């Protein structure tokens, strides 16, 4: 019925996307070879949304890997669950972007966009009724931030009716690994607000905090962070793959989330998260999970929800729970946190319940929230951009690729307009 | 797919290249004669040695290096010693008469005689090169051949290709230690090629390495061999990302993306740590935080200048071994909290992190001790301007009395050329000071 | 590769040159007959610089013996290492000069200069790439001072691009075995200052002092004095014959030695020099050799360097030693003796290291100094010349050979100018 | 190659020549018959005897000497002595009547009649030689033949060759001891020809040699034969360097250039040391310094004049035997320090050193003792003028009365030449004092 096409761009997108497919395969009971080894019938009822049937009983995902370097593909291909992908879907460059945004959009990005548009067009006609596309990339890099932005604009023109989903991370305030991060982030934001239906912001610093205080882990790893992101992705689109008492597809959530086209920035979250020694003293009840959703340290973003107000909240429940309980706790939270909710919107909570629980857990749920506190994240990026653009530092590299100085000014102005719109709704 | 070409010019370049290629073969498990025991040395081979070694015939690996010198005495030792079979005989090019510590001889008189031959060898290697990332050159400022022939060589490479980044590895003259009388003249005249043709110049000082070996390595009387070994480790760590695999990899192009704020500012400095003997290894722990702090100290720097006087503009950190990203982030925060270290206001984020998996390799019979972690520091600071002042003062005093000028003039130089190079040196120092001024 | 042509003129040059080839043959392990009996491959690697290969593994020196009397040649031929030289290289006169400069340069030299010009010319085409010429002669004599000077001009015109070396002795202030020493010495400095790139001054009085106190020898011999000169000769060109960490040929040393074309007079020195009794008490360290090199007693010239400032200093090390030790010793010497060195040049020291040590010695070094105290030696010669020229003493003997009175005056005026330039920069 | 011709004229010349040639033969080993024994057998004698003798046939040597005299009695002794076979019959030239102590008789009355044969003999000897170093002439001023024939013969030699040195050995008349009544006339008349032609004349006085033999050699009454034996030693030592090898050698062409500053001043003196007997040799330790002091002693000088009255202009030092250069240098340094010996102001260096390996040879039956060292002194001084002054005063007294003048006039002399000779002689004395005047 409904099919979703997955696109991975950049080193960060490929690593996160690789872990995402492993979780999906485990949920659907697909072995790394490609066969079905499950013990249920509901697993194959909606397998066409992500997997394409092949000869005998093999299935291949609708995932396309895009990068300007061959190193990422080699690690993914040789890694676990790497041979299950289609070999033709592997598209890689040879020169690389060098963490430069301009290389992947005007100089060398145009030399490979045509190749990747052929594959996605071929995949689009296969689906009986496609619903949208999801893209994983990083806004701080050069390949994913640049090439991914170009792909979004190109795909939007061909299909201006499908939903656009972007799981893109943003530079952290304290943790930083690149010098030219502010330039890349500002340029990519200019296009996301005008071409992407909804974005999900993930902060690496917030992920480290979760694994340090909530998970109580000693040595966090990049694989651990990718697992948290992958879990959120499954929760968002669990209604399309499994039946439920009250299901809500991607379009249903989008209508109830965004009140205006320009306000489509959300903060993700997942519950419950307990350590290995706290399993005995933890109770798997609806009251316990609900409390964790409206919590500062459980958020995957550095922004503090208590600073601003919650515009619209959408939570999806997985498992078997009574509808009476889930219809009361959210009302109690809204009443108790009336100071943290907007006034002109009577109801700010969207409730969706799914029947199939995840692997190894009796009950689970995901939290997705639209709040005005996200404006703080863009405020810091604007301040960093102005400081570096004041002295025209690290600008000859960007200028030499073919861009213009006035392009930077336009991107800064639009980002300043975005936070201004968020200011007027919360203050009033 | 990605490969690099190394060039060695002069007596200093040949000796450094001999030590550098000695470690390169050991890291990749290549015997000096040329056969790699692939039966026991199991490796990928896609980029482990294809970047620097090109396979020919069956079981033969030849380095992609060219050895150029105007005197046959230095090169003849290479063609006679243990590594004679490693290098292709046509790659070693010899002359007949040296420059005799004269920039004009190596650039106007003797350089033009063999310039055609060396260019042909580079072109032949470029044809076999599918994709070339850049060129690495090793030379010295003091020597006439190291300053004259190198300047003429880079001017041909810039015209020929004009699209490949070139890295420079040069030995800066020491303030109080010198081995020639005409060193200041050569240093000033060779600044033209290091400012316009070269995209990034790495400078080391012999005096600084002598102090490091005496105090850290506990070597009372270090020799040239020990000095070259430390320099070779710097080059290996820089190119380790292109040869091995790691969580975060930084290539040659990415180095100049974050370390070159302005086109005319491309003179950073290198720092290596930890360097300790075997005796102190057992009585100390080499943590991620500890090694990072040792790099920022002025006593462990490879240059004799004082970094505390100047200010930092762009920094790059390369990690090798069992380095985890979590420890690096915590260590960086502590560095930014110390008030001794100062950073420019216009650059809020000036740290680049590159983590590799291959641990450092120790050459048997050497001086360094086996360690599990290593950090290569490349920082562009304004304290470099102090180094220019010392060399400028010596040149002004000598040129005032017109000492040894007639030797350069008789070989084809002009008195006006010396004045022109003086203005360029002063302009470069002024630009460094201007950027460091707070706003 | 690089080869050096050696010319011997006069009785003093023949005796000194004969001892010089004995040291070279011992260093290269060549027996008197002419067969190689060495035990190292390095000996034969650079043997072409001084020896020309012949049939049956025989080598002949590239040396020419020139004299106006047959007595000196007979002693050299019948002496040790006499048959090694080529018989065709023996060109001798029959009349003699009689300690007269006029006869050697005008009356007798002209008849034989053409014959000796053939032999020196013939060696050049056999030579692959000649470097320069070294000639040994005595300024106080008539043959070497007179005719040997004429040979310098002839070679200079034919080869105006090659360095000229002259290891020549000078008349002593107190020691004097001839009556017309000032007349011959004055007439030779005029030509040497024009057609020579580097000149080494040897004083017999200084050599006797070294053999009396430094060496504690009971009775001196002319062979012993010639041994010291030959040892200095070998140390100058050790880089051209043996490899080293830091090499420096004659041209490399020459450019760093002369700041101006006219100032090209140096004083030699050798170290260590100890008696047999003190051999078991002294040590072999770099500081030990440095102290003797910078001592007035070890100087080979009668001039005392403590009365003037050193302009440039050349030091060549032989043997295995650390570069750090030698770097500090010369820097410390310059720093301590700041008043003894020139000011407008920061560094006055040139360092050269040769791996191969001399025979029967672990380490050794040769000292070359372009001090400003050499003008005293020319000053005492001028006083003697003026005293005899005032009374026109012995002028008829020189005039009878075709010389003119005005020619003597020109030589005196040029010599006075030479000491003025040396004093000008020293007192600047 | 190096050859010389010796000419003996007069009774004195032949007598001295007989003693000199005996010394020469013994130094080389030639037997009086003229056959070289197997001890030498012409071994290494390229210049040992070629300079003096010549090889004829096999086992026969002939000296290159010409014996010319106006009376046959003196020549008869040579033809009757043991050395008759050694000399050639044609070389010995005799005469009919002597000069009878008359300068004109040996010049005009008889000189030209027999001089024709002498010239041919010299020409024949000259053609045999290849390179002639010069000529040696022995005569006496007092003798008529030694003053008349010598003057005419010397003039003809200059006309023929005029390019070879002609050293002269002459005996000056004693101030008091005399055996003739016309000695002042003969001595004065021959002064002009010696100054005009001879480049260097060595003057000796019989009185001085008599005192040396009486005191130093301890002889109660010296004879003429003993005097001649001493005279041969200086001549042998003078030409020792030409025939024997040594460290420093002085040839016959170096004596003039190192002794005469002006052409007119060519009258040096001679001194030989040590001269002792065998008994004194055992009780005396000969040393280099000791012999040098004896040479400068006026008592040991061969001229009656006192050198301390005058000044030294040029000095020569010839050493024979085991002599080292170091000892000579120290010895001459002490001489200059002594105040008694005075040197000319315009001559800063006036010492010539010559060392010969061959030790002196002692003829059997001679009073000279065997000494390993010997020094020959050839010094030019202004004190020689006093000796000339004595004879000049005697000539003035005789010429005033015109005694025995008619004897010279009868044979062809004129009173004008006698006056001219006095004027020429007086000019020589005046020039000697003029040069000796200080600044
Ligand atoms: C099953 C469970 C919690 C639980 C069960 S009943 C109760 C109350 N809470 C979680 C897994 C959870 O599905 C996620 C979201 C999966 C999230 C994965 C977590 C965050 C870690 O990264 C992961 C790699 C771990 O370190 C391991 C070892 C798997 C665990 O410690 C994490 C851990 O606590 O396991
Ligand atoms: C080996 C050595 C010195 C030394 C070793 S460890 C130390 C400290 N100093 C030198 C030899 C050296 O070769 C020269 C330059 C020696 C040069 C030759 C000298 C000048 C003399 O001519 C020579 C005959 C000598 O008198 C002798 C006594 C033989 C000397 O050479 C003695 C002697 O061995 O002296
Ligand atoms: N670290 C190090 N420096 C060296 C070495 N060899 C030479 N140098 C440097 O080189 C300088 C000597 O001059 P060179 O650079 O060799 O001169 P060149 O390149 O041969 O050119 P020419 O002198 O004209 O022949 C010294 O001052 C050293 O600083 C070495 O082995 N190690
Ligand atoms: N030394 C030395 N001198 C001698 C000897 N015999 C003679 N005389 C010198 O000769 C002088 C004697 O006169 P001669 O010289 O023989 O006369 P002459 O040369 O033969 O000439 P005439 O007398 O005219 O025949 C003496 O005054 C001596 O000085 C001698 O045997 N030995
Ligand atoms: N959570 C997470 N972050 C990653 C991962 N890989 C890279 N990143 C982040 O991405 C940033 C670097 O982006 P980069 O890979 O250079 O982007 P590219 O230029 O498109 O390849 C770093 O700051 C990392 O924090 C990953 O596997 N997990
Ligand atoms: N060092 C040294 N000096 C010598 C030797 N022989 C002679 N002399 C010096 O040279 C000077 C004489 O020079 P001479 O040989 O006559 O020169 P010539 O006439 O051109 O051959 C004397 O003052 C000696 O001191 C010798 O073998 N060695
Ligand atoms: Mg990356
Ligand atoms: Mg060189
Ligand atoms: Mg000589
Ligand atoms: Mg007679």
């Amino acid at each position: 019925m409904r099919e979703i096409v997955h696109i991975q761009a950049g080193q960060c997108g490929n690593q996160i996307g690789a872990k995402f497919w492993e979780v999906i395969s485990d949920e659907h009971g697909i072995d790394p070879s490609g066969n079905y080894v499950g013990d249920s019938d509901l697993q194959l009822e909606r397998i066409s949304v992500y997997y394409n049937e092949a000869s005998s009983h093999k299935y291949v995902p609708r995932a396309i890997l895009v990068d300007l370097e061959p190193g990422t593909m080699d690690s993914v291909r040789s890694g676990a669950f790497g041979h299950l992908f289609r070999p033709d879907n592997f598209i890689f460059g040879q020169s690389g972007a060098g963490n430069n945004w301009a290389k992947g959009h005007y100089t060398e990005g145009a030399e490979l966009v045509d190749s990747v548009l052929d594959v996605v067009r071929k995949e689009c006609e296969n689906c009986d009724c496609l619903q949208g596309f999801q893209l994983t990339h990083s806004l701080g890099g050069g390949t994913g931030s640049g090439m991914g932005t170009l792909l979004i604009s190109k795909v939007r023109e061909e299909y201006p009716d499908r939903i656009m989903n972007t799981f893109s991370v943003v530079p952290s305030p304290k943790v930083s690994d690149t010098v030219v991060e502010p330039y890349n982030a500002t340029l990519s934001i200019h296009q996301l607000v005008e071409n992407t239906d909804e974005t999900y912001c993930i902060d690496n610093e917030a992920l480290y905090d979760i694994c340090f205080r909530t998970l109580k882990l000693a040595t966090p790893t990049y694989g651990d962070l990718n697992h948290l992101v992958s879990a959120t992705m499954s929760g968002v689109t669990t209604s399309l793959r499994f039946p439920g008492q009250l299901n809500a597809d991607l379009r249903k959530l989008a209508v109830n989330m965004v009140p205006f086209p320009r306000l489509h920035f959300f903060m993700p979250g997942f519950a419950p998260l307990t350590a290995r020694g706290s399993q005995q003293y933890r109770a798997l009840t609806v009251p316990e999970l609900t409390q964790q959703m409206f919590d500062a340290k459980n958020m995957m973003a550095a922004c503090d929800p208590r600073h601003g107000r919650y515009l619209t909240v959408a939570t999806v429940f997985r498992g078997r729970m009574s509808m009476k309980e889930v219809d009361e706790q959210m009302l109690a939270i809204q009443s108790k946190n009336s100071s943290y909710f907007v006034e002109w919107i009577p109801n700010n909570v969207k409730v969706a319940v799914c029947d199939i629980p995840p692997r190894g857990l009796k009950m689970s749920s995901t939290f997705i929230g639209n709040s005005t506190a996200i404006q703080e994240l863009f405020k810091r990026i604007s301040e960093q951009f102005t400081a570096m653009f004041r002295r025209k530092a690290f600008l000859h590299w960007y200028t030499g690729e073919g861009m213009d100085e006035m392009e930077f000014t336009e991107a800064e102005s639009n980002m300043n307009d975005l936070v201004s719109e968020y200011q007027q709704y919360q203050d009033a | 797919m990605r490969e690099c070409i190394s060039i060695h010019v002069g007596q200093a370049g040949v000796q450094i290249g001999n030590a550098c290629w000695e470690l390169y073969c050991l890291e990749h498990g290549i015997q000096p004669d040329g056969q790699m025991p692939s039966d026991k040395t199991i490796g990928g081979g896609d980029d482990s040695f294809n970047t620097f070694f090109s396979e020919t015939g069956a079981g033969k690996h030849v380095p992609r290096a060219v050895f150029v010198d105007l005197e046959p005495t230095v090169i003849d030792e290479v063609r006679t010693g243990t590594y004679r079979q490693l290098f292709h005989p046509e790659q070693l090019i010899t002359g007949k008469e040296d420059a005799a510590n004269n920039y004009a001889r190596g650039h106007y008189t003797i350089g033009k005689e063999i310039i055609d031959l060396v260019l042909d060898r580079i072109r032949k290697l470029a044809d076999q090169c599918t994709g070339l990332q850049g060129f690495l050159v090793f030379h010295s400022f003091g020597g006439g051949t190291g300053s004259g022939f190198t300047s003429l060589l880079m001017e041909r490479l810039s015209v020929d290709y004009g699209k490949k980044s070139k890295l420079e590895f040069s030995i800066y003259p020491a303030p109080q230690v010198s081995t020639a009388v005409v060193e200041p003249y050569n240093s000033i005249l060779t600044t033209h090629t290091t400012l316009e043709h070269s995209d990034c110049a790495f400078m080391v000082d012999n005096e600084a390495i002598y102090d490091i070996c005496r105090r850290n390595l506990d070597i009372e009387r270090p020799t040239y061999t020990n000095l070259n070994r430390l320099i070779g480790q710097i080059v290996s760590s820089i190119t380790a990302s292109l040869r091995f695999d790691g969580a975060l990899n930084v290539d040659l192009t990415e180095f100049q993306t974050n370390l070159v704020p302005y086109p005319r500012i491309h003179f950073p400095l290198a720092t290596y740590a930890p360097v300790i003997s075997a005796e102190k290894a057992y009585h100390e722990q080499l943590s991620v935080a500890e090694i990072t702090n040792a790099c920022f100290e002025p006593a462990n720097q490879m240059v004799k200048c004082d970094p505390r006087h100047g200010k930092y503009m762009a920094c790059c950190l390369l990690y090798r071994g069992d380095v985890v990203p979590k420890d690096v982030n915590a260590a960086i925060a502590t560095i930014k909290t110390k008030r001794t270290i100062q950073f420019v206001d216009w650059c809020p984020t000036g740290f680049k992190v590159g983590i590799n998996y291959q641990p450092p390799t120790v050459v048997p019979g050497g001086d360094l001790a086996k360690v599990q972690r290593a950090v290569c520091m490349l920082s562009n600071t304004t304290a470099i301007a102090e180094a220019w002042a010392r060399l400028d003062h010596k040149f002004d005093l000598m040129y005032a009395k017109r000492a040894f000028v007639h030797w350069y003039v008789g070989e084809g130089m002009e008195e006006g050329e010396f004045s022109e190079a003086r203005e360029d040196m002063a302009a470069l120092e002024k630009d460094y000071e201007e950027v460091g001024v707070d706003s």
